[PDB]
């Protein structure tokens, strides 16, 4: 009954990320607390149907049966009841815990690169819009002059013809070759946008390969640290 | 034999930011460059079609440029086609990608944010130039106002138009008793919550009197005159103004009666200022109740007020001049949700942009669930189909819940996952829209990545809505269509079904009335068990017995209003019968204390009726003092609201527009988070409303906003091109840059964002400098330009630190500030120094400089003997004696011993970063205070952890010696018997307010702070406080905890 295996906080950090059905079990308040994860906490002859003579008697019955008949909306069973070298298991703890911490920083580093790359990408996209709008104004400007310039020719012509129209054409040439530079400058961003968008995907990719390792590396490290604590609370920190 | 000759073949030192240990980046004054070149060529597009290219100086004003452009246009062809310069304005494409027209021609080329350096000339279109000063609003906000106008969403566009309701209401309150209420907005009374004085403050008064000093100015306005009153602590400003005038105008040429007549005329023309800062005493409160006085009592100072003519104050104020903006249903009696006779089924269709190693992962699927904070049905997945490659499930998922049983605030939470269980992306959608309309059709949900702390499978705490980031996993899907827009019940309809469910409840067999969720009692022992439940904190999670027990008794639970949080979490929200009943309780439930009611705006209470009642609580009880204490948490809690338009948003917006001291921190807390796409939309629209309605403060904020941007840019360069240069080189660049006219303009005449009470005048650049830290903070210093600078502080100085996420500090400092007020207003003087801290962006902020304070390291470096052997345990004590001598010493040690006790408890409770000689600080007067807290709730327990329950402030010999007035075996004195008793009385005090501290931390989960990802993070503070235990056990627990970290001392009470 004591070896049946059965505060609030550490119960949740062992019920953390377990499946739908996993369980475990002020005295002037109540005696024993069943913590079924669907976290549903259930108090505990051991409410009305009291004929179950033990803390192990009451839990076996609901391993087979669901909890819908007892309290209406709990249609879920108690389905999952979740090296002899004491030093060498403790050495392995440090090893896996170094491997966990070491694997975490690689995950944490990437999360920043992801988030910078999100910002740098969208900063490029906004610049593109800006370039596009910039160009629209110069495309409008090379248009705007064609109205007033070639109107001036027809007003007079003879009056300093190539003397005037060269210095109007010179301006018009500087206007268009500047447009050519901007468009070239826009393209050169867009190519880098995809080079960014490529790298961005590769960070996402590597995060998702690092994650399941990170969880299983953590999950092992818990059960390794559980098996040890079955006291020596303060020796753990040197390894850890 | 060191390494068994084991080579690491991967390793290579060339090619990490571990070496020299940041957050970035941004573009500054032009595209892709931080600061524009000092002389620059700018292409000027004329209306005649000619590009004339001026070399302008970086700093040149648009008037200066226009004037030169039209000089240089005469030399180019088609000049006869140009108007006068006066009939033109500038325009160009900005870094935000908009084509901003440049009206304020006093602005400088560098401050325009120009993208490419070019300027087009135009005759000013849109003849209401007044209306196109929304750039002001857009500059204040950080995104241009036009960026909302081209948003499709009706919610967003409805929020914009609807929320103007609130804006109009508040401007009416302001111009009510003008000019008085206009001054009352701008300069509200900075006033402690209670008039009642704590005993220890009182006893510094001799039976409740203070010596004041009223100042006056007469001719021309140079010489001033002291008028040193000695008035009762609880007499009001108007009485203090009389007595000053009395003495001012007593004479040998004025009889007794003649004085009283000359008092009455003179009396009402003046009001009380604080000498040295823009604070004022504009209403009937006790003098003691104003913060400035109560400080002057505690610090042993003589208040320096000033008599100020009301017409010189109402001279300095402007007109509020609000304007309504340029932006100025239902199909049928549509099919009510309670008719829709079906289960829930949602069609998953396809994810597109999923980034996975086919080599690493076997299979991927979509997880799903319905939620209300906690979940109303059995969770499910779809089958592990088309894994990796293309992910394409054309399944209808089947949820056991009837469609009438969905609560108003129901939400789908989904997550693509890997198999070995492990999430890839996540996203959540509200099953109803803002118009109450059940979601039917096809949605395009773009997803978020899994954060650090959440290793969990699904993430229901996460934000509702799609990701704005396009190139991410877009999992589209389909909802069931029911031949009509399906709308949620009226309250008229919910009430009736409640009155039915209760009238029905009265008539079942008692044979049946034993199903463990229905009451017939109409017992003495039970009623004690219920208030027992009531007293417990939010995180003592409730059992199914207690839930049903509460839910059955729900009508008796009205007697104990404070139970409500526990009751609400006991309702089964999947049972419309229950929910409709609960709706009727909350409709007329006795309003409650804000500290308890704020729980109801956290993520475990997402219903609109509940949250309404909670706002109702704040409208009654929460005062403008208590609001600005908790503002951070209330701005945070907006994130858990389903829709843009809601009661809380309208409550806060009004208060902000009613009180310009709330208004100020309300702006900066929102503006802070504007980088974050989770809230860019929401907080932009909200900040648009504030900025449109807040009066002339918009111009004051724009100057603060312009200053912070200058310093962001400056540090950004220091941290990138000028890394790997000596301080000497760096400073010579910082001094060079801050002397430029654009910097002098931008950084001199404005208000401290840390506290807009203080102005900031000219920059003393000789005291301006970069600190040692590799984050490259600036130590900035300003001339306090007040009339009475000298009476408060001639120099103002604050630290600007581009590089660290201030908002942990910000919160721990907040938490300390609250613990202090709890201790002190409950009669026991410990003295914490919660210095000021303000996050104003992405790891950018401001920290108050406490002058005359030093790291213990400095104490020991200065007072450390030469020929470096060892620092002395006494050289703190010797350094502190060297400052405080006489009866002054005895009181300095009291301060150290009173601060050091409080800082032990808070630190131990909050579990903050390990304290050591370079982050502990002692002041000349002898007070001890901590700085740079790092991670709060024991966040380096993510690595290992597990029942660490750390003591971070461990009183070394250094501190012990000073507490025990220089003795040996400090452990064994009365000096230390006192200290211990302070630490016990402090600890126990916080423990009886532990609901609050949990609750505050609960409301902070919204912020993307690594240290607060989920409620068990918060749960550290339960263990630390021993809330599961009885308080004598808690006491002995604390002793035990403090004794082991110290090794001997603590074992008698
Ligand atoms: O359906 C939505 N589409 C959106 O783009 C959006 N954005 C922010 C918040 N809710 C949203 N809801
Ligand atoms: C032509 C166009 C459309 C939408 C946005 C902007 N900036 N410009
Ligand atoms: C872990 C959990 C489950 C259900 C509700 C809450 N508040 N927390």
């Amino acid at each position: 009954l004591q070896d049946a295996e059965w505060s609030r906080e550490e119960v949740n950090e062992k019920l953390r990320d377990t499946a739908d059905g996993t369980f475990l079990v002020t005295k002037m308040h109540g005696d024993y607390t069943l913590t079924l994860r669907k976290n549903k906490l259930i108090k505990i002859k051991y409410s009305d149907p009291l004929t179950f003579s033990s803390v192990v008697e009451l839990i076996n019955h609901y391993r087979n049966e669901s909890l819908a008949q007892y309290n209406p909306k709990l249609d879920v069973k108690l389905l999952y009841p979740v090296e002899d070298n004491i030093e060498a298991v403790g050495k392995k703890l440090h090893e896996y815990n170094t491997q966990f911490q070491e694997k975490s920083r690689e995950y944490d580093r990437l999360y920043e690169e992801y988030t910078r790359t999100s910002q740098e990408i969208q900063m490029k996209r906004t610049a593109i819009e800006a370039f596009n709008e910039t160009i629209k104004i110069f495309e409008e400007q090379c248009q705007t002059q064609e109205r007033y310039s070639k109107e001036y020719i027809e007003k007079f012509k003879r009056e300093g013809n190539e003397k005037e129209i060269q210095r109007i054409m010179h301006n018009y040439d500087k206007l268009k070759s500047r447009i050519s530079e901007i468009i070239d400058s826009r393209r050169r961003l867009e190519e880098d946008l995809k080079k960014q968008a490529a790298e961005y995907r590769e960070i996402d990719k590597r995060m998702n390969s690092i994650k399941p390792d990170l969880i299983q590396l953590r999950k092992t490290r818990d059960q390794y640290l559980m098996w040890l604590t079955q006291v020596r609370q303060k020796k753990l920190n040197e390894w850890l | 034999s060191y390494y068994h000759h084991h080579h690491h073949h991967d390793y290579d030192i060339p090619t990490f930011q571990g070496a020299m240990g940041p957050p970035r980046p941004s573009s500054g004054e032009l595209w892709g460059i931080h600061l524009m070149p000092p002389r620059i060529l700018v292409e000027c597009l004329l209306p005649n079609g000619m590009i004339v290219t001026l070399e302008c100086l970086r700093e040149a004003t648009l008037i200066t440029i226009k004037h030169e452009l039209f000089k240089e246009a005469r030399k180019y062809p088609l000049h006869q086609l140009l108007q006068d310069e006066s009939s033109y304005i500038f325009v160009s494409v900005t870094q935000e990608a908009e084509r901003e027209e440049f009206f304020d021609e006093t602005r400088r080329l560098c401050d325009l944010r120009l993208f490419q350096p070019f300027l087009k000339v135009i005759e000013p279109v849109g003849n209401r130039e007044e209306k196109i000063l929304n750039r002001e609003i857009g500059f204040a906000i950080g995104m241009p106002v036009c960026e909302f106008d081209m948003v499709k969403d009706p919610e967003v566009q409805d929020f914009r138009r609807n929320i103007l309701n609130v804006c109009k209401e508040a401007v009416d309150l302001r111009d009510l008793n003008s000019p008085h209420s206009r001054a009352m907005y701008v300069y509200p009374p900075n006033v402690e919550s209670s008039p009642e004085l704590p005993k220890h403050i009182y006893n510094k008064l001799d039976k409740g009197q203070i010596i004041v000093v009223i100042w006056v100015i007469v001719s021309p306005n140079n010489d001033k005159q002291k008028y040193t009153l000695k008035i009762n602590h609880d007499c009001v400003p108007e009485q203090v103004i009389a007595e000053a005038i009395r003495k001012k105008t007593r004479s040998m040429l004025l009889s007794s009666e003649q004085l009283k007549l000359c008092v009455l005329e003179y009396q009402g023309k003046y009001i009380l200022k604080v000498c040295g800062c823009d604070e004022y005493f504009l209403e009937k409160y006790p003098l003691s109740q104003y913060k400035y006085i109560r400080s002057c009592i505690m610090l042993g100072r003589m208040p320096n007020l000033m008599l100020m003519a009301k017409e010189s104050l109402y001279s300095q104020l402007p007109m509020d001049c609000f304007t309504m903006p340029s932006y100025s249903n239902g199909e049928t009696s549509t099919k009510s949700l309670w008719v829709i006779n079906s289960a829930l089924r949602i069609k998953i269709l396809c994810a597109t942009y999923v980034n996975v190693n086919i080599r690493d992962i076997d299979k991927i699927y979509v997880r799903t669930g319905i939620y209300h904070g906690g979940e109303p049905l059995c969770d499910n997945v779809n089958t592990q189909r088309v894994p990796c490659s293309n992910p394409r499930w054309n399944e209808w998922l089947n949820y056991d819940i009837y469609i009438p049983d969905l609560p108003r605030a129901a939400r789908l939470c989904l997550s693509i996952c890997s198999v070995e269980h492990c999430p890839l992306a996540w996203g959540n959608i509200n099953l109803f829209d803002y118009t109450d309309t059940l979601v039917s059709g096809k949605m395009a949900l773009n997803l978020w990545p899994v954060p650090h702390g959440l290793e969990d499978l699904l993430n229901p705490i996460g934000v509702t809505g799609s990701n704005p980031n396009k190139e991410t996993p877009c999992l589209e899907l389909e909802f069931d269509w029911f031949s009509s827009v399906v709308k949620f019940p009226d309250m008229s309809v919910i009430e009736e079904h409640a009155n039915w469910s209760v009238s029905r409840e009265a008539g079942f067999s008692y044979s049946h009335a034993g199903l463990s969720n229905r009451l017939a009692r109409d017992r003495e022992n039970d009623k004690e068990q219920l208030k027992a439940i009531s007293t417990r904190d939010p995180l003592s999670e409730i059992t199914e017995q207690e839930k049903d027990f509460l839910w059955s008794h729900r009508h008796y639970c009205v007697t104990i209003p404070e139970i409500l949080p526990k009751l609400l979490l006991s309702v089964k929200w999947n049972s419309r019968d229950e929910v409709a009943q609960m709706y009727c309780l909350v409709k007329d439930w006795p309003p409650i204390k804000p500290e308890q009611a704020m729980e109801l705006l956290d993520c475990n209470y997402p219903d609109p009726m509940v949250r309404g009642f909670a706002v109702r609580c704040l409208e009654k009880y929460l005062t403008d003092d208590k609001l600005s204490q908790y503002l951070i948490q209330l701005v945070q809690v907006l994130k858990y609201e389903q829709y843009l338009d809601n009661l809380l948003v309208r409550f806060l917006l009004k208060k902000a527009l009613t009180n310009q001291r709330i208004g100020h921190f309300f702006f900066w807390h929102l503006k802070s988070e504007m980088h974050n796409k989770t809230v860019s939309q929401r907080f932009g629209l909200l900040l648009e409303s504030y900025c449109r309605a807040c009066g002339m403060y918009l111009k004051h904020l724009n100057r603060q906003v312009e200053a912070m941007e200058k310093l962001i840019n400056l540090t950004d360069i220091l941290k990138q091109e000028k890394k790997d240069e000596t301080q000497k080189v760096q400073m010579k660049f910082l001094v060079e840059q801050m002397r430029r006219p654009d910097f002098m303009d931008a950084l001199q005449g404005f208000l401290s964002p840390l506290n807009p009470a203080h102005q900031l005048g000219n920059l003393r650049l000789e005291e301006c400098r970069i600190m040692s830290s590799a984050k490259r903070p600036l130590w900035l210093n300003w001339e306090n330009p007040d009339i009475m600078s000298e009476l408060l502080f001639q120099n103002n100085e604050i630290i600007f630190k581009n590089g660290d996420d201030l908002r942990q500090d910000m919160l721990t400092l907040q938490i300390i500030r609250i613990m202090e007020n709890i201790w002190q207003n409950q009669g026991l003087d410990l003295r914490m120094l919660p210095y000021g801290c303000l996050s104003i962006g992405d790891c950018v902020g401001l920290i108050e400089v406490v002058r005359n304070s030093h790291t213990i390291m400095q104490i020991q470096c200065k007072g450390g003997l030469k020929g470096a052997l060892q620092f002395n345990s006494h050289t703190l004590h010797q350094w502190l004696k060297d400052k405080n001598k006489g009866e002054i010493y005895d009181a300095a040690i009291d301060l150290f011993t009173r601060s050091c006790a409080g800082y032990c408890v808070a630190t131990f409770i909050l579990g903050i970063g390990d304290r050591h000689n370079s982050n502990i600080m002692v002041k000349d007067d002898g007070q001890l205070f901590h700085i740079d807290f790092g991670h709060f709730l024991d966040h380096k327990k993510k690595k290992f952890g597990y029942k660490r329950e750390r003591v971070p402030f461990v009183l070394t010999q250094d501190f012990l010696i000073v507490i025990s007035k220089g003795a040996q075996e400090c452990t064994k004195t009365r000096e230390f018997e006192r200290f211990q008793e302070m630490c016990y009385k402090a600890y126990l005090a916080i423990r009886q307010h532990a609901n609050l501290f949990i609750n505050l931390f609960s409301m902070m989960l919204g912020s993307g702070m690594p240290e607060l990802q989920s409620f068990d993070d918060i749960a550290y503070i339960r263990k630390t406080l021993a809330l599961d235990k009885t308080e004598q056990e808690a006491l002995e627990y604390f002793m035990k905890q403090m004794n082991d970290a110290h090794h001997g001392g603590w074992t008698t009470k």
